């Protein structure tokens, strides 16, 4: 497929794991469809490092910013591809990332491992605790008190 | 001319500069392609940003850009 001609055609604090570098390279190659040197093939397909940062952060051990992803690609992967990242990824056999998760599980396990006088006030009120009043009598006392309060108010 | 396009606040000055550049483009008596390009790029950057409300100035500049793109000599430059 050849794009049609237009009027404008001129006639890092945590270390990067091999899985992160591999995701970065594969995002740039597959999604952006850009070459190693990011030379523009189609004018509309300008590099999008936000998408690459999103792809890398799907499996990264820490948030990688778009600027960090661009800097890493240009300063490591281009010189490395010019052992290749694919060869290092194949030889690692996921050992480093497995050991990372083992270490995290160990830290989480470490954190998990590191984990009478009452009658006096009734007698002052006038309540014989040992001779309960049934609810009918208490309701009658409430009614009498309310009636006396109403009479006092009147 | 570049400082007039960039900093000058008077829209009449900008219209005069655009007229001068249009006369130059539509014509050693005329500026080189590099000078025309510099002036047109400065106008493209500052005229719209500094004078959004001036419809006549923007129309004159867009008419000049239209002539440039219609011109066969400058096509593909």
């Amino acid at each position: 497929v050849v794009p049609p001609r237009s009027l404008f055609d001129r006639a890092d604090n945590p270390e990067w794991l091999i899985s992160e570098d591999w995701a970065l390279l594969q995002a740039v190659k597959q999604l952006l469809e850009l070459p190693l040197n990011l030379t523009i093939v189609s004018p509309a397909h300008t590099p999008n490092w936000d998408l690459v940062s999103d792809v890398v952060n799907s499996c990264s051990r820490i948030y990688r910013s778009s600027k960090q992803c661009r800097n890493r690609y240009e300063n490591v992967i281009i010189p490395r591809e010019e052992l290749r990242t694919s060869q290092i990824y194949a030889q690692d056999e996921n050992a480093t990332h497995t050991q990372l998760y083992t270490s995290h599980f160990d830290l989480m396990k470490m954190t998990a491992g590191k984990r009478p006088k009452h009658a006096s006030v009734l007698a002052e009120s006038g309540i014989n605790y040992d001779k309960p009043l049934p609810p009918i009598q208490v309701a009658s006392l409430r009614a009498e008190r309310i009636a006396k309060e109403k009479k006092a108010l009147a | 001319l570049t400082s007039l396009i960039e900093k000058s606040p008077d829209a009449k000055i900008l219209r005069a500069v655009v007229k001068i550049v249009e006369e130059w483009v539509k014509n050693n008596q005329t500026p080189t392609l590099r000078e025309k390009s510099i002036l047109l790029v400065k106008m493209m950057t500052y005229i719209e940003k500094r004078f959004p409300e001036d419809l006549e100035l923007n129309a004159q500049f867009l008419d000049l850009v239209n002539y440039v793109y219609r011109d066969e000599t400058l096509s593909g430059s």
